[PDB]
RNA sequence: UAUGCCAGCUGGUGGAUUGCUCGGCUCAGGCGCUGAUGAAGGACGUGCCAAGCUGCGAUAAGCCAUGGGGAGCC
RNA sequence: GUGGAAGUCUGUUAGAGUUGGUGUCCUACAAUACCCUCUCGUGAUCUAUGUGUAGGGGUGAAAGGCCCAUCGAGUCCGGCA
RNA sequence: GUCGGGUGAGAACCCCGACGGCCUAAUGGAUAAGGGUUCCUCAGCACUGCUGAUCAGCUGAGGGUUAGCCGGUCCUAAGUC
RNA sequence: AGGGAAACGUGAUUCAACCUGGGGCCCAUGAAAAGACGAGCAUAGUGUCCGUACCGAGAACCGACACAGGUGUCCAUGGCGGCGAAAGCCAAGGCCUGUCGGGAGCAACCAACGUUAGGGAAUUCGGCAAGUUAGUCCCGUACCUUCGGAAGAAGGGAUGCC
RNA sequence: UGUCCCAACGUUGGGCCCGGUGAACUGUACAUUCCAGUGCGGAGUCUGGAGACACCCAGGGGGAAGCGAAGACCCUAUGGA
């Protein structure tokens, strides 16, 4: 079975959804954790220094 | 504080229910229960509410089909507004 | 008006599963020529259609007797089975 | 005119498949104006709208065949397709035969013709598959 | 699928944002809805 | 002299160029914390008609007071 | 004779698999498709949903196979001009 | 598919009738996920539709989903926080 | 009561659903909890909240597309046929939207395919491709064998209708 | 038994003509070539001859060392894994 087009057919599972905390469609309803703001994992907001160029 | 009744839901279907079944249709606050809708309606129009059916609409609001008692006449209660 | 015998041998030149359609066209082109009228003006009564489709789309008869009449202000022919 | 909507309403009002509803070709204009279910029923009463009859397969030829076969014909080697055990289930057939034989022996015992010992003897032999049929059993009984 | 009350409110809003800029607004501004979303060609969130 | 080559003319296509700047970039002076009295952020609402943006919060492009301002405004 | 066992047989039952045609396609219907042929089809079977295992780590009846068209070390951004 | 006919400025493909066909574990009926208004009505054809279109899943505006006894809700599973 | 234009049947067989038993298997042992029963009857009041449209696919889902791909469940009891949930044909129901048409006996060439005399694998790396055989019953069945099998071995005969 | 001797005729969909829709690959320039020669030793374009009126339709692909891909072989780098 091709890993391409034919394997795209079974994709009717919902995972990422609109987050209650940040509003981004990044709340993983299976994990109950937002990949965008960290809701469900961290009280503090998810943020990293690598989201921008080192000197900026 | 929010009010229960927003305004009368007047459409063709709403008319048929009023002319043929003695029911008034309203757009109410979606936090309102059938009970709260029943009361509010009575206190505002001085009528006897017999039954209330609700529906959360694709317009984002709640719609209530309020049936009055044979003692009251929907057509008339609606005609004064 | 007159009674004419239309030969449908030329419908065999068209792929077999589609004779009926072709036949129906031959009939129209035949009346148009023999009655000096435009193919646009030839009207075929459903009788003819049913006659030609009698045995399905692939089994058309080799001939068909057709009664046609000519007249009016733009010239035309109305035809039917016989 | 476009009467497809009415077709859907007529089908439901008449309670029939859309493909069976008929609209009088001479009344498209009137049916076209039919907007409500009531408008439809009305046209129905005027016979402008009707339901064609559903066919059912004729079983005539089936019955003639059923007769020949019940009489014992049209079942020669050239007409069989399934394996023998397929045409008649051997376990099922044994239940048929052995029950008949046991019922037979059961009657002859109450009837008095057989002593509970002869019966027992015959019964065991039947379950042992000693008798091809009831007839064969009766025959054996008469020594 | 089964939608919740909140989900429904959001779908409702999206449908509403899907209307056109009213005719009068054209006259009032002396002269496009960039948020037009087709149910088939586009995909909503959640 | 068809098909056609080269250059130009009239019209087009295209959006370069020149002119223009409600935006940027950089430097400098001043200033500098907010939050359980629930912030920052987000959601959904809110207009006569209202889709976007802004504002605002069921008192919803707003309510009150004082000062300024002024014959206009929404 | 009865009984009805079996990683048993036949089988396009459903379903699973993918041998040959090195056919059709190969700016495709399709970034793995179509047709015929072929294998399995009561079992170490097939399948939906839920759930667990995470990157020098998983998972692997082991082909360096698979871990979202990405694998002899996934993807994203950063280190980084 | 064909012959007639309807509507329309315009009709091979929008609608009516007949004739002729296609689908039978599906091309029928009910649904899960998933989609999200695509449902119905009216008005339209600049866009979309492998041609055309008076048609439409398209464009615009309205309307439409009613529960003590169908689901959720409650319980606990692998397991998760 | 309802429904039907009307009649508004009676018996039978085979019997999905549903109910209830018996047997066999395991180096495999085939959830749990809430709840219900146990534990009567009248009358009355209460029963809020969320979902409910539509598609469910060769155009409403995933695959950038109205994509010949992919995508779970129930209808497995419609008729003939036959071993059959098989073929073929046909109902109910759906459809003419696996959506561009018109014309030329319609050439060459190409895709799928039918039939080819005599020869019969000479073709080719190779019988690749195609073909042959075929269902059912009766007869009959070698070497070998782990005694199970080999085996539908092979081979021979039959087969309709009335 | 059309795999072959050795091919023929036929069926259906294309192909061909017409209406409508309407891309892509590729393009330093010039370009009607052929035979020889020459040249970095594999030339439509240089040299000598020969041939050559222009445009168009269909074809099967000899050539453009045809299009497609900064050779995956081989070596080299004080490259990587
Ligand atoms: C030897 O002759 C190699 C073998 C090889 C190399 C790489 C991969 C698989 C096999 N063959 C070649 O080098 C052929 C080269 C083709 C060049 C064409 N222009
Ligand atoms: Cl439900
Ligand atoms: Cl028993
Ligand atoms: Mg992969
Ligand atoms: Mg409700
Ligand atoms: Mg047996
Ligand atoms: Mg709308
Ligand atoms: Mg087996
Ligand atoms: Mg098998
Ligand atoms: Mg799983
Ligand atoms: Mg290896
Ligand atoms: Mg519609
Ligand atoms: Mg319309
Ligand atoms: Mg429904
Ligand atoms: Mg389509
Ligand atoms: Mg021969
Ligand atoms: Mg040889
Ligand atoms: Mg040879
Ligand atoms: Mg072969
Ligand atoms: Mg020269
Ligand atoms: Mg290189
Ligand atoms: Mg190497
Ligand atoms: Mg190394
Ligand atoms: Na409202
Ligand atoms: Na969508
Ligand atoms: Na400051
Ligand atoms: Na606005
Ligand atoms: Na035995
Ligand atoms: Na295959
Ligand atoms: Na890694
Ligand atoms: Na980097
Ligand atoms: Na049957
Ligand atoms: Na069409
Ligand atoms: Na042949
Ligand atoms: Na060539």
């Amino acid at each position: 079975t091709g890993a391409g087009t034919p394997s795209q057919g079974k994709k009717n599972t919902t995972t990422h959804t609109k987050c209650r905390r940040c509003g981004e469609k990044s709340y993983h309803t299976k994990k109950k954790v937002c990949s965008s703001c960290g809701f469900g994992k961290s009280a503090k907001r998810r943020d990293y220094e690598w989201q921008s160029k080192a000197g900026e | 504080s929010w009010d229960v009744i927003k305004h009368p839901h007047v459409t063709e279907k709403a008319m048929n229910d009023m002319d043929f079944q003695n029911k008034l249709q309203f757009a109410v606050d979606d936090r309102a229960s059938k009970g709260e809708v029943a009361d509010a309606v009575e206190e505002q129009y001085d009528v006897t509410v017999e039954q209330v059916n609700t529906q959360n609409t694709m317009d984002g609001e709640k719609k209530a089909v309020v049936r009055l008692s044979e003692d009251d006449d929907a057509q008339e209660v609606a005609s004064r507004i | 008006e007159r009674v004419v015998t239309i030969p449908l041998r030329d419908a065999r030149a068209e792929p077999n599963h589609k004779r009926a359609d072709k036949a129906m066209i031959l009939i129209r082109e035949h009346l148009a020529k023999h009655f000096s009228v435009d193919e646009d003006a030839v009207r075929l009564d459903p009788s003819i259609n049913e006659a030609a489709w009698a045995r399905g789309r692939a089994n058309t008869p080799s001939k068909i007797r057709v009664r046609a009449a000519r007249f009016e202000e733009e010239g035309e022919a109305i035809v039917e089975a016989e | 005119t476009d009467l497809s909507a009415q077709k859907r309403l007529a089908a439901d009002v008449l309670d029939v498949g859309k493909n069976r509803v008929w609209f009088n070709p001479e009344r498209q204009g009137d049916i076209a104006d039919a907007i409500t279910r009531e408008d439809v029923r009305e046209l129905v009463d005027e016979g402008a709208i009707q339901a064609k009859d559903k066919k059912g397969n004729s079983r005539g030829r089936a019955r003639e065949r059923q007769k020949k076969r019940a009489k014992g014909h049209q079942k020669g080697a050239g007409s069989r397709k399934g394996k023998a055990g397929a045409r008649q289930n051997s376990k099922e057939d044994w239940e048929s035969r052995i029950r008949a034989q046991r019922t037979k022996l059961r009657e002859l015992r109450d009837e008095g013709t057989l002593s509970s010992s002869q019966y027992r003897d015959l019964y065991d032999k039947a379950g042992g598959g000693e008798f091809d049929s009831v007839a064969d059993l009766e025959r054996y009984i008469d020594a | 699928g089964k939608k919740s009350k909140a989900t429904k409110k959001r779908l409702a809003k999206l449908d509403n944002q899907n209307s056109r800029v009213p005719a009068w607004v054209m006259l009032k501004t002396d002269e496009r809805n960039h948020k037009r979303r087709h149910w088939r060609r586009n995909d909503t969130d959640e």
